[PDB]
């Protein structure tokens, strides 16, 4: 009820979210995750 | 194993000017292939360069 008496408030940070550029790695992750190994890693 | 041994300082020659220019190439570029061409050229060289290091400290 006395929350009301402060001097310092603020709704919230309803702020545009940043703007980010696109990277070379993520490609690289597809290339290595599109490969294949030595184990058998199921069984059905 | 007469001019054999020579040859160390000539590699040692061009080791860190590939490397130099692998990394301003790599520095200079847009595109992603060649980047990640690059990338992996630049860790093998790395991994290159210790292990003919080694095994020239361990020979002599």
């Amino acid at each position: 009820d006395n929350c009301r008496d402060v001097s310092d408030l603020k709704q919230y940070d309803s702020d545009e979210p940043e703007l980010r550029s696109l990277s070379s790695w993520i490609q690289n992750e597809f290339n290595k995750a599109c490969e294949l190994t030595d184990s058998t890693w199921i069984e059905l | 194993n007469g001019k054999w041994r020579e040859q160390l300082g000539q590699k040692f020659e061009e080791i860190r000017w590939l490397i130099e220019e692998v990394r301003h190439r790599l520095k200079t570029t847009e595109n992603s292939f060649e980047q990640i061409t690059f990338m992996q050229a630049l860790q093998l060289l790395f991994e290159v360069e210790q292990e003919i290091r080694t095994f020239s400290f361990q020979l002599i």
